[PDB]
């Protein structure tokens, strides 16, 4: 699935915005840099932790 | 009193579970077992029963047994479980 | 719902007044329901699941939907956890695989085969109770052939349904 | 394999509170979204920053 | 002496009959403790509004999820405490009505309020004695001596207004009556009210008076009501509406149908003539 | 110190009041952080008269 | 030595009452777990009857269904439009229930306070019997209204200058017929959402239709009225749809009956001509400042229940009075009692009207433009 | 919409919008461009077309 970002925090999880409105703090699958992140992009999100997945 | 009654086969089931009970022990006649029941209009509804224990000699038939504290146990469990049922009368196989 | 739903109190007072009931059995198992979909493993079953086989030796779960039909789905559901322990040796053995392969017709559940990983459905028959069968069939049939089999041998307006 | 020690981590979904109560936490929160609940915290929060 | 000690045997068989009472009661009462225990520690509950109370003790609820639900058993409350629109803590799995909440607030409502109590005493201010004998002698007199009012027999007043050259000092007032005063005082700026939104200052407004006449010795203090006060116009092709709505909503919620007693106004502006009348 | 910069057109949006949340956010950061900057510039765009 | 009957009897009543009472808690308690296993029901209305066993109902969350009754329902009683239940699971119907109610209509019908009836206010006695003439006669015998064969005026349009007491004439017909005033103050009605003002203005208008003697109370409409846009901001378009709600159901097909519009404005220049014609307001009924008769009728019910002595010329005071309010004068008589707790008189001498009635003169001096003819 | 026999398009009354499949049952000249159609709860499969209503 894919989010967007609204903060960073740096414990390895961050918050995202569903399509409709709903956030979690979900973690990175860490081959894909977090550098790459910036508030204000559009991420790949999971359906069963809702884990960040990577970069889009 | 009584307008008629609304009798699933689930009970009749639980009469036959008691009867494989009673059929490899020493049966002197029959099986006496609680009916609960839901009754609600002058009509009669049954979900669910269980039995009690009973025995009964044949010389003045007024030696025949059950257990109130074990009915009531559990009634009351049954009860807990399912509010909507209560005690409505028994019943026997011998269909005499 | 919780493994501390088998209050053992109960659990005492339950099975010792089945045993002035009719029998003093024993336990197979455990059931459950799981009415608001499409009947899978929960995550307490597997929390339970150790509770289980530590109180009986198979301890085969119940899985059921009660919101199917009227005749003809045979809704319930059952399994046996096999342990992360023996990921060294194969995996689901079943000396003979035939029957089991017997079992494996329709490949049910497609969620269930994603949790194929220690788990597999396992065979339930409807067996026959020659104490009950005729008799369950006496009822069914001689109560609604007629009820009484005396009563209706509607009829004057149903000439216009018809029609 | 951090990843797979973070499948047993959770979602934790953020909110928002309206107040809680009186001698006892029974907070009262709207998601941002969907309704509102009266939830309880779990036992490894700092029981007055909330 | 029989009959004493036939009664003094009764008096055994009458603590037998307290053992009933405490079989009976403690048995039967913890079985429905076990019961509320079972049902009541289902602590994530869904609250929602009451729409109606029918009778054929019957209860229609409104969720927060915007949806709803019948239900004929109204559950573990009493039908005195349920008025219509009431939040009402209900269980998610069994849908029955559990709690009884008690505030139905905007936390930004919760924001106004004035908890902080700055210091200016009046020796700060100078100069301005007129002034503050007026506000004093319409405020504090209506505080401390209401029954001064009564039996004079007239009313306390409705409102007192400042303006007149941005420079004087009109927060000055404000800081100090609350600072030596110790009322449920109240504070509110003008553009803090007009929303995104159409129709949230309603909303606004209204729970804001709400909150303040249930801490009834309410001063609310109004700061640049110019923002929201304007001399409305009719016109064609333009014209910002939402402004006058709210401010509607503060005027007839304010005076008019259903009056209100408690309340004390303090409002500020810098220009006068840009108001209705 | 945490040295902010604000046009003085930010404050030019579509929708009514929403300047008013603009100034509540900008001092909500002013607050948190402590003993920091604000830049304004052309505030003529803020407004001129009444 | 007789005194075992004593304590028997107090252990016994003591025993009693504590059986009584602890038997009543676990009553209680007993009626309150019995209740507990209760499952809650779908609301939902009927919007029509497919077949004898096929019944279509779309409830107010959702989606439409087609499900049938259990057993005794009695189908006759299901109109097409009335609101039922419908189980969870099994979604079929439960039980016929009775209309809505929506209770942002008893905020605004229970929620009448009491006042004095139209005694309390004067100087405009033609507004007061005319207005009586309007409503109170058609409703109470309309044989007057049909021997002449005339359809009776259905909408009342109260205007003029602000603080003539247009708020508190409608009260003290609240304070004369109480009987189902509807009193909506209009400003609270929009809430954010995109079509529920309209439904609100439906089950309002439901409500009137079916306790036949309602009386609709609408103050300050300019909000929710306006005129028309040359399509500016976007809220404006379902204010417009809003206030074509009322165009249309106030007039519509089916005529409205023993429905009395009361109306209240603060400058009628402002109001659509959709809103200004007659027929949805049938007379502009227009109201004034007081008088110098009217002016003292005013002052002179003020200044009733007020501690003073036989020393007020009510001419000095009213001459000095000028084109003035409701208000006004209720203002001077609370300025007067002001000036009379200034040095403690606790009587009200004459010279403290004089300083209020300068006083008045000091506010009124900020305040002008109070002449809003419409069309 | 119609893909063609046995797969069509259906926009149900939650408001969202499924590729389903159609019954044998359905007379196929009933489809017109709209019709009141009926479906199932699980699978969500179309099972009938209505007369004209709602
Ligand atoms: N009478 C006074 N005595 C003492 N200090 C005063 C007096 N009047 C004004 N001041 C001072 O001047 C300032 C005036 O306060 P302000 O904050 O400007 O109030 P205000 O903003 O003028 O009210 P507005 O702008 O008309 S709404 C205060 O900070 C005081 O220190
Ligand atoms: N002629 C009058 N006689 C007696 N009391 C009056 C009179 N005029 C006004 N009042 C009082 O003053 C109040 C003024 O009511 P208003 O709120 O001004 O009516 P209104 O329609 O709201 O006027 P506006 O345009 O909103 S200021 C009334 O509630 C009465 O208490
Ligand atoms: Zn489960």
């Amino acid at each position: 699935s894919v989010g967007t970002l609204e903060e960073i925090i740096d414990d390895n999880h961050a918050i995202v915005s569903t399509s409709v409105g709903s956030e979690h703090y979900v973690s990175i699958l860490s081959f894909v840099d977090k550098d790459l992140l910036e508030p204000g992009c559009s991420v790949l999100l999971n359906h069963k932790v809702h884990a960040v997945i990577g970069v889009l | 009193a009584v307008q008629k009654v609304v009798v699933h086969p689930l009970v009749l089931l639980s009469v036959v579970d008691h009867f494989n009970r009673i059929g490899k022990v020493g049966n002197q006649k029959r099986v006496v077992g609680v009916l609960l029941g839901s009754w609600q209009k002058k009509v009669l509804d049954v979900s669910n029963s269980f039995a009690v224990p009973f025995d009964e000699d044949d010389k003045d038939d007024s030696v025949w047994f059950l257990d109130h504290d074990y009915l009531e146990n559990m009634y009351g469990m049954f009860k807990k479980v399912n509010a909507r049922e209560r005690i409505v009368g028994w019943y026997h196989t011998g269909p005499k | 719902v919780s493994v501390e739903a088998v209050d053992p109190v109960f659990q005492a007072k339950m099975l010792d007044m089945l045993k002035q009931t009719g029998r003093p059995e024993m336990v197979v198992g455990w059931y459950h329901s799981h009415p608001g979909f499409g009947c899978w493993l929960s995550g307490v079953d597997i929390n339970t699941q150790q509770s289980f086989e530590a109180l009986s030796e198979r301890a085969v779960a119940v899985v059921v939907d009660p919101i199917q039909s009227v005749k003809g789905k045979v809704v319930i559901d059952a399994f046996r956890l096999i342990n992360a322990n023996m990921m060294v040796l194969g995996h689901e053995p079943r000396q003979t695989t035939s029957n089991l392969g017997h079992l494996n017709k329709p490949s049910i559940q497609a969620l269930i085969h994603g949790l194929n990983r220690h788990y597999y459905s396992i065979t339930i028959n409807y067996r026959k109770n020659e104490l009950e069968q005729k008799m369950l069939l006496n009822l069914h049939k001689k109560s609604w052939m007629e009820g009484l089999t005396l009563q209706d041998y509607v009829v004057k307006e149903m000439l216009e349904l018809a029609k | 394999q951090t990843l797979q020690s973070e499948q047993p981590l959770q979602v934790a979904r953020c909110t928002k509170i309206i107040n809680a109560d009186s001698e006892d936490p029974k907070y009262i929160i709207n998601v941002k979204q969907f309704a509102k609940f009266v939830v309880d915290l779990s036992d490894q929060v700092a029981p007055t920053d909330i | 002496r029989t009959r004493l000690l036939d009664s003094e045997i009764k008096i055994m068989k009458s603590e037998v009959l307290r053992v009933t009472h405490e079989l009976q009661a403690m048995k039967d009462k913890i079985k429905e403790n076990s019961e509320k225990i079972k049902v009541n520690k289902t602590l994530p509950y869904l609250v929602s509004n009451v729409i109606e109370l029918l009778d054929v003790k019957c209860a229609v609820i409104k969720t927060s999820t915007r949806q709803t639900y019948f239900l004929p058993v109204i559950g573990l409350v009493d039908a005195e405490k349920l008025k219509p629109g009431d939040l009402v803590g209900v269980n998610k799995d069994s849908y029955l009505i559990l709690e009884t909440l008690p505030t139905e607030y905007d936390s930004r409502v919760k924001a106004m309020e004035v908890d902080e109590r700055p210091t200016e005493q009046y020796s700060d201010i100078g100069g301005l004695d007129k002034q503050i004998q007026e506000l004093v002698e319409a405020i504090v007199l209506p505080m401390n001596h209401k029954e001064k009012f009564e039996n004079l027999g007239i009313q306390p007043p409705k409102g007192v207004l400042m303006y007149g050259p941005p420079g004087t000092g009109k927060t000055l007032l404000a800081r100090a009556c609350a600072a030596q005063t110790k009322a449920t005082f109240l504070k509110l700026a003008g553009p803090q009210l007009v929303q995104m939104f159409i129709g949230d200052g309603a909303k606004l407004v209204r729970d804001a008076f709400a909150l303040a006449k249930e801490k009834a010795p309410s001063i609310i203090f109004i700061d640049e009501l110019d923002a929201i006060g304007t001399k409305r116009f009719d016109s064609e092709k333009a014209g910002d509406r939402e402004v006058q709505r709210t401010m509607l909503e503060l005027l007839n919620q304010l005076d008019g149908f259903q009056p209100n007693t408690q309340v004390k106004v303090i409002a500020a502006t810098n220009r006068v003539d840009i108001l209705d009348p | 110190a945490c040295f902010i910069r604000v046009i003085g057109s930010e404050l030019v949006q579509k929708y009514v009041g929403e300047g008013a949340r603009m100034v509540r956010e900008l001092f909500e950061m002013a607050r948190t952080k402590k003993a920091c900057l604000i830049f304004f510039d052309e505030i003529d765009a803020i407004g001129g008269a009444r | 030595k007789l005194l075992e009957h004593k304590e028997i009897d107090g252990r016994l009543k003591e025993l009693r009452e504590q059986l009584k009472e602890l038997t009543k808690q676990y009553e209680k308690s007993e009626n309150d777990l019995k209740a507990l296993q209760s499952v809650g029901q779908i609301v939902g209305e009927v919007l029509k009857q497919l077949t004898e066993e096929k019944f279509i109902v779309k409830a107010t969350n959702g989606p439409r269904y087609v499900v049938g009754c259990r057993r005794q329902l009695d189908k006759s009683k299901l109109k097409p439009g009335t609101r039922v239940a419908l189980d969870m699971t099994t979604l079929t119907i439960m039980r016929y229930l009775p209309r809505e109610v929506d209770p942002l209509v008893y905020n605004m019908s229970h929620e009448d306070p009491g006042n004095v009836s139209y005694s309390e206010i004067g100087g405009l006695s033609e507004q007061i019997r005319e207005l009586r003439e309007v409503i109170e006669l058609p409703l109470t015998n309309p044989e007057l209204f049909q021997r002449v064969g005339i359809i009776p005026p259905k909408g009342c349009l109260l205007y003029g200058p602000p603080g003539t007491g247009k708020t508190l004439l409608a009260r003290a017909v609240a304070s004369q017929l109480d009987c189902n005033f509807l009193k909506v103050v209009s400003s609270s009605i929009v809430d954010k959402y995109i079509g529920e003002s309209a439904r609100l203005i439906r089950e309002m208008f439901n409500y009137a239709r079916d306790h036949q003697p309602c009386i609709i109370f609408m103050d300050e409409i300019d909000a929710i009225g306006g005129r028309r846009f040359s399509e500016g901001t976007s809220a404006d378009r379902e204010i417009q749809r809003t206030l074509m709600e009322l165009l249309n159901q106030m007039d519509g097909f089916d005529t409205l009956h023993r429905v009395k519009m009361i109306m209240a404005t603060n400058r009628p220049d402002t109001l659509d001509p959709a809103l200004l014609r007659p027929g949805r307001l049938d007379r502009k009924i227009h109201i004034d400042l007081p008088n110098e008769q009217a002016r003292l009728d005013i002052l002179k019910i003020h200044a009733g229940p007020i501690t003073k002595h036989g020393e007020i010329d009510y001419e000095a005071i009213v001459k000095l009075s000028d084109g003035f309010n409701g208000a006004d004068l209720r203002n001077v008589c609370t300025e007067a009692g002001m000036f009379a707790i200034r040095a403690d008189h606790d009587f009200v001498v004459q010279e403290d009207f004089m300083k209020a009635v300068r006083k008045v003169a000091d506010s009124k001096k900020l305040e002008s433009k109070l002449d809003y003819k419409p069309v | 919409e119609a893909v063609d026999q046995n797969t069509a398009i259906v926009g149900s009354t939650t408001g969202s919008n499924y590729y389903v499949r159609i019954l044998s049952t359905i007379d196929r000249e009933l489809l017109k461009p709209n019709a009141s159609v009926a479906l199932h709860k699980h699978s969500n499969a179309l099972v009938d077309v209505l007369p004209p209503e709602a």
